[PDB]
């Protein structure tokens, strides 16, 4: 199973993924986190991790979501999405842990 | 050879002895004369401008049965003129024909400076010609397997400017979290920010997802308004081969011959047939001028629609309660006796048409659940746009509060509780099991319109 | 994670510093707020539900672009309110989408409790998304071979209740003793005393035996309004076997969406598209509440109808002499400043469109055809049917007397005579030579409407 | 060339045409008189000679406009038709005169 | 109870099963008064007697025909002259026979095509309108409606149908598109 | 897996579904009850449990067959119906047992 | 066989033709003449007298080829036309003369 973007390098780090977010944050982009246990060509729409963070500052904000995420659901894949709302349009989306079973 | 010149209306159209026929059609119109026309003149004008008359007496009327055919003003009680109109002068399951005479031409006479129709009498004769709804409440239920409650539905918002993929995630967000159905709004069509073809294609993946997810059939009134009929029905063959159970069209916006083209092709599709109201308004809100929404909701019920928007009492919308009633009981009842009080000036029925959903929507939330309930009893949908996506934890959060709140005023009323006198006590009840419910009920309390 | 809750309208769909734009379309709304309410968030309202917004704020307002999709309240002058409403906002080609947004719902909330759309600017841009009318004046000119005066017509009466031979009758009597055309009442569409199928093949016949026996081209507003799309459309395809130069369409009974499906279907197939206003004045009369008539106008050029009804000012059903001018000029010319005297609020450029024919119909007769052609010029239609029919020898005697009676006004203005002030005596003149005009003059000589 | 009813009889007298008059006054028709050149198939609208006589009460008076059709139209077909308003249908035409 | 429009569906509940019962020895429908209500939901005559006057400009007697005979047997052309000889005659309208539809002896369209020359060819000669009944009936709708079609083309102002042997079904859609189609 | 009217609610105790089918009764309603293992939405038709009881009197008698049929289908979900027959449709169904 | 606009009033004098050419020419649009012997409801396209007068100055001009084109076609009908090149469209037609 690949992820689309970045599912052809390595796994990324924490470090990896905050840079990630760094840029959607840096971007004006609204970053969000969403996970699903069938990550296939069928599924159009993963579980929201809470709604698009909207009023999220930093990364480090993010980064905790993404752990309590995968706290909740570590049979999971978890991504990561980036929305630019005045293009109405995902700019970034990337899955940032796979579940042991993967 | 004839006796030519220009002779009052009252002559041949005010026949205050004429007894009306089972067969003929009634109406009852509220009439401001112009000052210095009396009441019998103004009323026989439109009766004459309505059916067979004009300004002056012509050769060729007695080429015909005039004693036959011409429409009469039987009775004149206060302002309001009762007029009886043959069932030949219409034509056989044509709402188009109906508004043509009855409000065609006679609204702009000098001679009458207001005129409001309130209501009419359809007989059941004429009624037959019609199809009626083409799924109707009963087969509906049936198709959606829901039956003991009022359905649950919500207008995805912000009404224009989201993207199809967006649109159909707040969809998606809604269905799973409880509500029934969710619509497009009345003016979302095609435009350059949301094509039709791509929010039906991802609203159907996100309905059918939710649908699978929560175990519940679930459906959204995918909006095929367009500018011509053609293209109407082009965008409903879509809806129905992406195996939508709804489609939804604004039936006096695209207008009653196209309606009853989008009728007869729901039917004939397997599509339920949701109809919006927009541009009702613009007709009906003043009680001096216009059509009372009556009227076009038993010409609403005749084309066949399968629900139709009512007014909610208590939102945002202009609409009373005891002509709200009425409404509601012209739509779903086999027989309606007449009731001024309610602005119904003549019984109605309904010769075994099937009947429609009432559906209350705009500017509603959880704390209106219990009027709700009580105006409209479990053959209603209750739609949450605002009330929905306006959670403070979103759509799916606000779907569930709007479902559990219908759900515990249904249960209590069916205990025995008294919902109205009980209302808050319920919902507070409901609030300590369900979360969502607390927060909505939180967020709201104070928002409240005028009844 | 977002800002829940009820916000003012004002907030958003207020915004006195907006410059609109040349693709907005524009709309001047006359507000009738609930008492309290003030004018800024009645029209912030109906601003916002009728574009974006809501009644409380949704965690999806942020996956778009509010500032640049929503319509806004940008000026407010007394009780009118102008509100700018982006060019994306629309359906191309769809006057229903103009509708289901700019009059959906707005006029029935409890905050405003009355509205009138007085006018609407509609931007070049979004007019060529329009096909306008099949035919257009110009060209239905060249098709009937007729220049120089207005065109005379007439519906047929009693409105309902001839028989399909009968009525045809009335018709070849009408077109051989000058009328131009004839047309079925709005309400005659297809009934147990008169079949359409009946009716069309009749009147046919009619028509072209008034054609041959005359020399001029004749034509019958055949009405197809029906109770579907399908049944008009079928309708309209026995006129065009029958050679019918014309077919008749109720526009706002049949409704906007099945009306722009006969406009189609009449530009594909050569005919020409008469549209009778049947039901305008259950929301355009008042002038406190509804659509005002030259809104109607506008959207009728816009879909495409050849002719509509614009009313007489001086016959049974109201009009105004101000408006009434305004109107036809939107109906035909190029380009409609702003007038306030006219009621006119916004400049229009009709994005080259062709040009409809005002129809002048309802309760008129000889004596008002001076102020039918100071008002209207040559470019219009004058329809009499009871001044046809009620002439004391009948319809083809009530025909010619119209028809006189155009042609002497016109002969009278194009010499420079000032038909307002002469109009009796340019009458009283052609009459020397037509006793059928002097019948007509006589017969309804003391029948005036306010 | 015939001319429908009555057209296999030999031609109607003045007092077999007051008869047929007679006839349609009686059963509470309208008379009227239409003329032509053109009798064919192909015509279904023959000139009026002025309006159907809605006003007519004897048959005398309809024979007197037949006269003032004839004397006006020596080269046409007149025939008498008689009228029935509550059906909306011709209930009798006959040719009364042959150029 | 009943089906909007439909005759098919009043034969098939009042007349479907109940003459077969044991418990009933002998049955007749007599009579049956079909309500005003019902009745609107049905179409009636495609042309109704005023109308057909009006089409045929004829008023005031009883209207002349006549069926072909023999019933069977003449070849299409010799069967057109006796159309031709009864119209020129003074009959409005000439049959073809209920039992005459399309046989080796006489092939429908051969029938019609001899048959509408002679009708055109007497109308011109006596100067009245005149018609032939064509009968469409034949073992399938379409195949009627096919033979329908046909006298359309040929400017017939008539077609016949035996109603009872092509039966309700049939006749309803032999209706229609006679009323579409100016027959 | 929602199960429609009231799955949005706790699960009814036995005195909450007496007391809706006192509701099915007072209005002069059909009570039935209906059982399956395949309550999905693909499902129109779930099982019978014996006919609806045209004959119940009581809540109570009602009650006795939904453990009757609990009994004898542990593993199914079980749902109470009531039927108009007025109106030829359901009027109220609910889920009284889940396995 | 009438004649269009002015055809239902008595033949127009010289005098009054003048006049309609002058309100042509007021205008700013275009007069000009056309004849034919065959002026029925078939033919769009009767034969132009010269070409349309783009250089007239003068009602007295315009009168003059019309006097012209009578002399050389006195069996034909004649038509005064004006033409409006910003409409593109004729907004006056009618007979000066008949044969
Ligand atoms: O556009 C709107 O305002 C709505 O979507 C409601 O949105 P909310 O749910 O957010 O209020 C509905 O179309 C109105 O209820 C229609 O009025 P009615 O039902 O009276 O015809
Ligand atoms: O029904 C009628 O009254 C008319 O046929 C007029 O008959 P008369 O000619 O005998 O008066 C026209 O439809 C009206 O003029 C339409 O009103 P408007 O043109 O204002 O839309
Ligand atoms: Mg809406
Ligand atoms: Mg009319
Ligand atoms: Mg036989």
């Amino acid at each position: 199973m690949h992820t689309e973007t970045f599912s052809y390098l390595p796994p990324l780090t924490d470090e990896e993924i905050k840079k990630q977010v760094e840029y959607i944050l840096k971007n004006g982009w609204i970053p969000g986190i969403e996970y699903t246990d069938e990550p296939g060509p069928h599924n159009s729409y993963w579980s929201f991790w809470k709604l698009p963070f909207f009023n999220a500052e930093t990364a480090e904000e993010v980064m905790e979501e993404l752990e309590a995420c995968r706290e909740a659901n570590p049979d999971c894949y978890i991504k990561i999405t980036g929305y630019d709302n005045i293009r109405q349009g995902q700019v970034l989306s990337f899955v940032a842990y796979r579940p042991h079973h993967h | 050879q004839y006796e030519a010149g220009v002779r009052p209306y009252r002559e041949t159209y005010y026949d205050p002895d004429y007894e009306p026929k089972d067969t003929d059609l009634l109406c009852a119109f509220r009439i401001t004369p112009k000052p210095g026309v009396p009441m019998e003149e103004a009323a026989a004008a439109v009766a004459a401008e309505s059916s067979t008359g004009t300004w002056t007496e012509v050769w060729s009327n007695l080429l015909t049965d005039l004693e036959r055919y011409k429409a009469r003003c039987y009775r004149i009680e206060g302002d309001v003129a009762y007029i009886a109109y043959p069932l030949d002068l219409f034509e056989e399951g044509s709402i188009v024909n109906i508004m043509s005479s009855i409000v065609g031409n006679v609204f702009g006479f000098k001679a009458v400076q207001a005129l409001r129709l309130e209501d009419m009498r359809i007989p059941v004769a004429y009624l037959k010609t019609f199809p009626g709804p083409p799924t109707g409440i009963q087969v509906e239920r049936d198709r959606l397997n829901k039956y003991g409650r009022p359905l649950l539905g919500g207008t995805i918002k912000p009404k224009l400017g989201l993207s199809a993929k967006e649109y159909a995630r707040v969809v998606y967000e809604c269905l799973r979290g409880g509500l029934d159905t969710t619509k497009d709004d009345e003016n979302l069509n095609s435009q350059p920010f949301n094509r039709w073809r791509d929010r039906f294609l991802y609203v159907m993946e996100a309905v059918r997802k939710a649908e699978a997810e929560t175990g519940e059939r679930k459906g959204h009134w995918l909006n095929v308004t367009a500018g011509s009929t053609e293209e109407m029905l082009k965008r409903a063959e879509f809806a129905a081969e992406l195996g939508s159970r709804y489609i939804m069209v604004d039936f006096l916006t695209a207008g009653f011959a196209a309606f009853a083209s989008v009728r007869r092709w729901a039917r004939e599709n397997g599509l339920m047939l949701h109809c919006h109201r927009a541009m009702h308004a613009v007709f009906d809100r003043q009680p001096n001028h216009g059509i009372h929404f009556r009227v076009l909701a038993k010409w609403l019920r005749m084309v066949g629609g399968d629900h139709v928007h009512t007014g909610t009492v208590v939102g945002k919308l202009e609409g009373d309660r005891a002509e709200t009633l009425g409404i509601a009981d012209l739509l779903r009842e086999d027989y309606v006796p007449a009731d001024p009080g309610r602005g119904l000036f003549f019984d109605q029925d309904w010769a075994g048409l099937k009947p429609v959903f009432p559906v209350a929507s705009g500017g509603i939330h959880v704390w209106h659940v219990p009027d709700l309930v009580s105006i409209f009893g479990d053959d209603a949908f209750f739609l949450f746009g605002g009330g929905t996506h306006g959670h403070p934890r979103g759509s799916r959060a606000g779907a569930t509060a709007n479902r559990v709140a219908v759900e515990a005023v249904v249960q209590a009323r069916n205990e025995g509780r008294d919902i109205l006198a009980e209302g808050r006590e319920i919902l507070e009840e409901a609030a300590r099991s369900c979360p969502e419910l607390r927060e909505a009920m939180e967020l709201w309390g104070d928002v409240k319109f005028e009844v």
